[PDB]
């Protein structure tokens, strides 16, 4: 829970923040399936008029 | 490229880089629309993008970074941020961001930060390691800001007047009370012009609220620095959406140790918008104006103070008399007693159309000795015992003269010795 | 066939027109169905039709082009267009439309555009590249708009008194403040008939919200050009739509460069229009009022603008107070300082029934040096210092009086000299 470091910026900020990146792009990614997934299987369906 | 190079721009220039980008025809969208549309084609090729926001956060979680082209409001630029960059990096309302933003992905439709760059013009590092505002200690001012200009021009006598009427310090809590139609406007401009002038330091700000767009337009290209504006065109929510937004924004300056000047006007309006958006809660008094409702004004004075180690947020608020609104008199009534720093305008003097029209007697400051210096204070003294059985229109002519035929207040000063 | 020659044509014509189309006995139907039918048997002879409507869109998508014979409403005469052509030419809401249309086709019921020809009188090119009316840069009134007829009659009174009253710019924001039964009607029609005489360039535009039927036809058969109206023959409904139809029409016609000067009367009834559509918000305060419904109102009031590349869109709208009704007390206390040029009327002076009754001290203008020249502005002030000190019935007798003697203002300044 606590990614949060830095030293030596020249490489390792840029390779923390790519990693960091990657991290939370994934945790957005799923959170969008998630929701996907909800919208999906909570929209009414009609039946007849 | 960077957002901000698109905000300073007016409309025609996005019409000719959408032409440039080979755009359809966009005279018709919104200016937001044609950035959003032209940071799209530009990342098209491969391209990021660099953006800066003030952040606003609603129980929803997450958060939104607005710009001042629609004064914090939102629109198809601002950028959203999840609740765990707000958690991780201690981020909160008004604190401006600004940093790597992508243009919104596959099912997304609005932008994102990458990484933050600048923290309120500071590395995250002492960002995250901010002190509170409401922890600190208020102070008083010694730190005098000096209002005269020194160039001595056809209506610098309205600012230099205040150098012996009512003097400004760092964190001070004014009020103006005004009719309408006397000639706060041309004021608040003269004292933005001559803070900016004297002290280019301290962060500017002014708050127009319900106001007209004529006037949005003069003070946006008038006053020396970035400014936010509020007129009718929407209900009380986008007042109490930009109030919340410049409180916030000022408190966290303030916090990273900065000076903030913020210039209200009217405040009678705020008041109104503040009754109109918050519910009643079963008691109302006379006026049609519900008790706790005023609470949020209240405080948005109150957050006046000044810092101990460092920095000040003054605050300087126009309110309205003599409208005959009833309402506006209990509301002023409210604000009888709350700041330290009174700035009294008659209508009586205006109307002889001398300007400005400065009721001495009425106006002052509290525990000013603190202030200034010490001959000053004695000159301030002598110059109040000398103005005191004289009326109003007649000091004010007397003032005038004095200070037309000199240029620093040092000749008034030793022609009143 | 055109259908503005069977626009402009009354009654009668129609009836002589259909007896000569070898029609039924048609004095039975409303005006539009008998244009209907004339169309319809004009085109069964192989012809098409031209047209001219102002258009409107629903959420729906597709669009329907109103003309001025039912104040734009919805009738058998309005053409139909799909949402294609929309977005195609690039259409919005207030966008006058001319050119080529047919009766309804098989199983169609109202007439659709085959050709646009006109497009807010220009043609398509310029129209799709249209400036957007809310990106655009507020700015203030240097051309005067001279009110004197110079012919000197005995009413051009009460537009003369204006050019030492209250002085009217392009795009100014003007309320008039009058009780009821007091002259309001006689002086819009004043205003019309001078800035027509004096600038006939400019698109006239009228306002009559909430009127009796009498004055609708009067007043359509005394301003010179076009002008709208509508009664209280239906609910509020009808006047917010033609509200809104008004206001898309003005924004794209000075969106068009267009000078556009719209007189409206009166704004309280408008306020009870939008308060009576709009649903309650679950907060109301005193008068019976929602907190949010003004702000259609507010907008309205808030259009009116100086667009820097060139046209205008002045606003001048009248209030009704002294009516007893607290509402509309509010209702005004809303409309305190939003205009930049207030009309006051007074019933005092009107009971005394010498007309017009001004209330020079109470009326004026805010930044009106940038109006008018500067000894047409030092006489003003000569005036106003003249007048200040006397009352409001001698002060209006003297004016009176002095021009009465003289007819042109250069004659009453030189004797004020
Ligand atoms: N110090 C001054 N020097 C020159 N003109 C002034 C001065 N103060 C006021 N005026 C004039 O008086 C008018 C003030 O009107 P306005 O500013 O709209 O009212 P308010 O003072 O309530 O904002 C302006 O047209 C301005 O030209
Ligand atoms: N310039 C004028 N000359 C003569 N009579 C006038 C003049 N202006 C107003 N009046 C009188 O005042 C009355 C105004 O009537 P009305 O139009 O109902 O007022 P309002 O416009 O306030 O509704 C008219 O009956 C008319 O006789
Ligand atoms: F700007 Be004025 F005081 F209405
Ligand atoms: F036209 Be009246 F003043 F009702
Ligand atoms: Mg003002
Ligand atoms: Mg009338």
């Amino acid at each position: 829970r606590w990614l949060e470091l830095g030293l030596t910026d020249e490489e390792k900020q840029n390779q923390l923040e790519q990693l960091a990146e990657q991290y939370d792009e994934l945790k957005h990614e799923f959170e969008k399936k998630l929701e996907a997934k909800r919208r999906k299987i909570t929209q009414g369906d009609d039946l007849a008029p | 490229m960077n957002l901000t190079e698109l905000k300073n721009t007016p409309v025609s220039e996005l019409i000719t880089l959408g032409e440039n980008m080979g755009l359809e025809n966009l005279a018709r969208m919104r200016k937001q629309d044609i950035i959003f549309a032209i940071l799209k084609q530009h990342a098209k090729s491969g391209e990021d993008i660099f953006g800066d926001g003030v952040l606003e956060i609603l129980q929803d979680g997450f958060g939104f970074l607005r710009s001042a082209d629609s004064s914090y409001l939102a629109g198809p630029d601002d950028i959203y941020v999840s609740p765990s960059q707000i958690r991780r990096f201690n981020l909160r309302t008004g604190d401006t961001i600004s940093g790597k933003i992508r243009p919104p992905k596959e099912g997304e439709r609005y932008f994102a930060l990458l990484k933050v760059n600048e923290v309120n013009f500071d590395k995250p590092e002492n960002a995250r390691n901010k002190i509170l505002f409401e922890n600190l200690t208020p102070l008083h001012a010694n730190s005098r800001l000096r209002m005269e200009r020194g160039n001595g021009s056809t209506e610098d006598l309205t600012a230099r007047v205040l150098d012996l009427a009512s003097p400004i310090g760092r964190g001070q809590r004014g009020l103006i009370v005004a009719p309408p139609k006397a000639g706060k406007t041309m004021l608040l401009q003269n004292i933005a012009q001559s803070i900016a002038y004297n002290h280019p330091d301290c962060v500017l700000m002014v708050l127009l609220i319900d106001e007209r767009p004529e006037e949005v337009t003069e003070m946006q290209r008038l006053v020396k620095g970035e400014v936010v504006a509020s007129t009718f065109d929407e209900p009380a929510s986008r007042h109490v959406q930009v109030a919340e937004m410049v409180i916030e924004k000022a408190k966290r300056l303030v916090e990273h140790k900065k000076d903030v000047i913020i210039l209200l006007d009217s405040i009678t309006r705020l008041a109104r918008a503040y009754n109109t958006v918050v519910p009643a809660s079963g008691k109302v008094l006379t006026g049609g104006v519900d008790a706790n409702a005023l609470h949020r004004p209240k405080r948005f004075f109150g957050a006046a103070r000044n810092v101990e180690e460092g920095g000040s947020l003054t605050i300087i608020a126009t309110a309205l008399i003599d409208t005959g609104s009833k309402m506006d008199e209990v509301i002023y009534e409210e604000f009888k007693g709350t700041g330290n720093m009174e700035l009294h305008l008659s209508r009586k003097i205006a109307e002889k159309r001398v300007f400005p029209a400065i009721d001495y007697n009425r106006s002052g400051t509290r525990k000013e000795e603190l202030l200034t210096t010490q001959e000053e204070l004695q000159k301030m003294w002598i110059l109040r015992k000398i103005i005191h059985p004289m009326g109003e229109i007649d000091a004010m002519e007397f003032l005038i003269n004095k200070l037309a035929m000199t240029k620093t207040n040092d000749d008034f000063f030793e022609m009143m010795k």
